[PDB]
RNA sequence: UACUUAAAAUUUAAGGAGAGGGUAUCAAGCACAUUAAAAUAGCUUAAGACACCUUGCCUAGCCACACCCCCACGGGACUCAGCAGUG
RNA sequence: ACUAUGCUUAGCCAUAAACCUAAAUAAUUAAAUUUAACAAAACUAUUUGCCAGAGAACUACUAGCCAUAGCUUAAAACUCAAAGGAC
RNA sequence: AACAUAAUUAAUUUCUACGUUUAUGGAGAUAAAAGCAUACUGAGUGUGCUUGGAAU
């Protein structure tokens, strides 16, 4: 069960396209340092990624993580998670849903729905 | 020297043109096609169309 | 057009809900207070109120996305009846291109953080959304004739293909 | 080199966290994509694609070339870009 | 004296010292701050656009455009040690 | 284009033959009330606009 080549072993990013079957290319950003300024950019890479239910919508962030064989010329991921699904964040600390800084459903309640 | 510009302008189209066209020959023969596509005709789009 | 357009026997949003009290008023009374001896002002505001109801689970609220957004459906298709008749007038012109943009922005960051309302609104009040995209593609005749023809060769070169594998199948499979 | 099998030196191939010359009067490239019943219409690009131009760089050293034809079956202007010499 | 024209209704042209010559925002009035001078007291933060001596040059060429002397975009050779601003 | 021989130590042959770039009028030396845009003629005038004119 060796792992894949690539450094990429778990990569974050966000599902900017989805037109390709069963395949959602995801934009990914990691910070870089300026030499000249000394400041951090961003620096932004396209992974694409199966996805095997077509479960992905544009704007939603995901995990992918490097398949052991590449699949294609640029299928080399898989689609591990998707972190925060678009207008449908779920709170990690508490675990209600959100629609932005505010909660949908309040952490007293305990609506169990 | 308007009227050599006007005749200037009017041979540097042609030739404008005659690019254009040929870049779309380019195109269709290098993708392995012996005739243009069936029902294409290179659109002129330089001349006193409008 | 539109489903609902409010009856002229409507009272305006003032008395719409003070008349009904009122034991008994007369049809003078009635007429004067209702949606004929009004402004299209007052109309709008009748129509609005009824989306609300429809849509927004609190119609009480106006400050939400969605109350936002239905505000700006009114708005839109009123200028759009304006600018039927006002062909040439500009400025009204620009307001309801503004109004179509404004709304666009809204749905986007109503997408982003309430998925489920953004699909009821675009459902309800018939507005579909276009995702933007990512690149902007630039326009003019030399683009969009060179960009025609190699589309149309593309398809070419693909039927050949099929044409060929349909071909060198159908010869394997007689010689089996 | 040891064992008749395990430590090295040295390469090759496939890749990618990041970095890497110029011109944007080079603004579109034109198959550059995915799926794997072979369908879908996608892929790269103002966060600089494509095009053209110039340049050995990474310096305990490394890369490229070895008369020319990028190669060298073949062809041709038919060999010192080994040391020393000559025009 | 009289015409194009200024007017109207349908199409096109996309230019002004289109300048308040002040980009758009949120600050503060203290930093013992005329921080050149004249304008309009000064200064800070944020985001984008733009500038890099002068003439050659609101030019040549390229590209877009109901424009065809136009409009927008915009060099090089060249030549100099100035050009320029406020008083 | 690519078969077959052999085989009481084992081997043999086959393993082909188009298009695209470079090149042979204008602007610069030695001196031998105003303006901007635009139209017409010729700087004159027209229409709008600016004060970087002026006016108690
Ligand atoms: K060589
Ligand atoms: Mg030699
Ligand atoms: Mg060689
Ligand atoms: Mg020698
Ligand atoms: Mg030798
Ligand atoms: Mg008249
Ligand atoms: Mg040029
Ligand atoms: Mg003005």
């Amino acid at each position: 069960i060796v792992r894949s080549s690539v450094h990429a072993k778990w990569v974050v990013g966000k599902v900017i396209g989805t037109a390709m079957i069963k395949t959602a290319k995801v934009r990914a950003t990691r910070l870089v340092l300026d030499p000249y300024l000394l400041k951090y950019f961003n620096k932004r890479k396209t992974y694409f990624a199966h996805d095997a239910l077509q479960q992905c919508s544009v704007g939603d962030i995901v995990l992918l993580r490097a398949l052991p064989v590449p699949r294609s010329k640029h299928v080399k991921h898989e689609l591990a998670e998707i972190i925060f699904k678009v207008g449908r964040v779920i709170d990690p600390v508490t675990g209600k849903p959100c629609a932005g800084t505010a909660y949908l459903e309040s952490p007293l309640s305990e609506p169990r729905e | 020297t308007r009227f050599l510009r006007r005749k200037v302008r009017e041979g540097r189209l042609k030739k404008k043109q005659i690019k254009f066209e040929k870049d779309l020959k380019r195109i269709w023969l290098k993708a392995g096609l012996k005739e243009a596509p069936e029902n294409w005709q290179t659109p002129k789009i330089y001349l006193k169309n409008k | 057009k539109q489903d609902d357009e409010p009856p002229s026997s409507a009272f305006i949003k003032e008395y719409k809900d003070i008349i009904p009290n009122i034991e008994k008023v007369d049809d003078v009374v009635k007429r004067i207070l209702s949606l004929e001896m009004a402004s299209r002002k007052e109309k709008l505001k009748i129509k609005q109120e009824q989306l609300m109801n429809k849509i927004v689970e609190n119609p009480e609220d106006s400050r939400t996305l969605e109350a936002q957004i239905i505000a700006l459906t009114v708005r839109i298709r009123n200028y759009e009846e304006h600018m039927q008749k006002h062909r040439k007038d500009k400025a009204h012109k620009r307001h309801l291109l503004m109004s179509i943009d404004r709304r666009k922005k809204l749905l986007k960051i109503l997408r982003q953080t309430n998925y489920d309302v953004f699909e009821k609104t675009c459902k309800e009040l018939g507005v579909e959304y276009t995702l933007p995209p990512l690149h902007f593609q630039k326009v003019h005749r030399r683009f969009l004739a060179k960009k025609a023809l190699c589309i149309r060769v593309y398809q070419e070169v693909q039927k050949l293909k099929k044409q060929k594998r349909a071909l060198k199948a159908a010869a394997a499979a007689a010689k089996k």
